[PDB]
């Protein structure tokens, strides 16, 4: 659903 | 393996080309082939490995969430029966995602992590191990969910311990590790207070170390610090 | 084929799910399986087939152009020799693109086109045949380039003849056919004047037929008319 | 290079 910031490409 | 007959340097060159072509499945296959040459990876090569599989698994996670939401809607009260198809196709995507996670974990275990002695390589690989167990955790529902979760926690924790002893608080690998471990806490381990505490402490200790950096290192660190801030803004 | 054991209706349902998940390779495989059941395709099903493979081949064309540009740069005067890798990887992508085009042409030939008697199905499939020969033409360089080009022209021309006799000038299939045949003229057949003439005549004859349409058909037609206009603006 | 408008998804 709401996705939080994680490292590197936000490819999802 | 299919890349066994291609030179290591050619695999790395083609991984870079595939990145430019946004051909991430190819990029991942080339970097797997490079890893399987048995030599350790340079800093650039590790980042090519990570970028490749992050992009592949990213598309799978996004597809899985779409399908999982449709599946959940179809199981609500008053929902019209549509057959096994939604579940079947969600399971298909899920199985492909788990296969990619198993492939990456397999490379880390055979034998990237055991040969990695410098902090910058060992933390990088242990972070990745935590990340790919976390992606498995996101789709886990059975009797191994707890052990998958604990495998992610264990990998993250070993990486954190090394990063805190061996790296400055602004080191971008250390910062990205703490970012991801905080997200783990928030949405996998159901520990939002730990997530917020880790993200705050990480941000503040980086802030106080920025004065030591060059202009270019400053840019690299503050980029990841902003991600920590973005999450804190959503969480508090 | 891998989809031989799945129901036709289940393949169509899963193609729709894959579209929502932006899983276009899956979408294409499901629709190939549906076609191979041997029954004719409805209007919706034809559009699912087209959307699936357009997205797959679209990513391949975009990758091929990136790599072709790199390859051309590496062959310029003063360029440092980098080995066979760029050419090899461009050839790999090219071969995968040609395989997708051959697969689609194979479905049209066995046996979608021969069973399609209504204008809306026959024009749709002949347009697609012209499109996939055009994508082959874009990467063709050898002694069959002319025959590939003529195969695209031939398919487009038969579709145009049927569309002009059997469909109104605002029909969106007719409009999209003329759009694509005009692009064929401009950049494949090196006939920019024919391209401009076709696009102008198509736009003007649609404009004069818009008064016959409902609000919703009006929207569908003017959307494709704007694409004709966009090209005319670049071409003149 | 410069790609002209054709029908359906501009997926390239
Ligand atoms: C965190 N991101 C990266 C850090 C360091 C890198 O290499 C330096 C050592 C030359 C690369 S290279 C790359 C890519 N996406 N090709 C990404 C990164
Ligand atoms: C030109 N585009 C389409 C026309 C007609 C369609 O079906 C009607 C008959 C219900 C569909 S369905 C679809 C998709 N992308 N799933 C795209 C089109
Ligand atoms: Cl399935
Ligand atoms: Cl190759
Ligand atoms: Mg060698
Ligand atoms: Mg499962
Ligand atoms: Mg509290
Ligand atoms: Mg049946
Ligand atoms: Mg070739
Ligand atoms: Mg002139």
């Amino acid at each position: 659903k709401l996705m939080f910031k994680t490292e590197g490409p936000d490819s999802d | 393996g299919a890349m066994g007959s291609m030179e290591r340097a050619s695999l790395i060159q083609k991984a870079k080309l595939a990145e430019q072509a946004e051909r991430y499945e190819d990029m991942a296959a080339f970097m797997k082939g490079a890893v399987e040459k048995g030599e350790e990876l340079s800093c650039e090569e590790r980042n090519l490995l990570s970028v490749a599989y992050k992009n592949v698994v990213g598309g799978q996670r996004a597809a899985w969430r779409v399908l999982s939401s449709i599946e959940q809607k179809s199981n609500e009260e008053g929902s019209e029966e549509k057959g096994p198809e939604v579940r079947e196709y969600r399971e298909k995507v899920e199985t492909e995602l788990q296969g990619v996670c198993d492939t990456v974990l397999g490379l880390l275990d055979s034998h990237l992590i055991k040969e990695a002695g410098d902090a910058e390589s060992r933390v990088f690989y242990l972070k990745m191990k935590g990340d790919y167990y976390r992606y498995l955790a996101e789709v886990a529902t059975g009797d191994d969910k707890k052990r998958i979760i604990d495998s992610a926690r264990s990998a993250y924790q070993e990486a954190m311990d090394i990063s805190k002893k061996e790296m400055p608080p602004t080191n971008p690998i250390r910062l990205g590790l703490a970012l991801n471990f905080s997200v783990f806490h928030y949405e996998i381990a159901n520990s939002p207070e730990e997530a917020i505490s880790l993200a705050k402490t990480t941000f503040d200790e980086a802030m106080a170390d920025l004065h030591t950096l060059s202009e270019d290192s400053y840019k690299d660190s503050t980029l990841i610090m902003q991600l920590l801030r973005d999450n804190l803004t959503l969480w508090t």
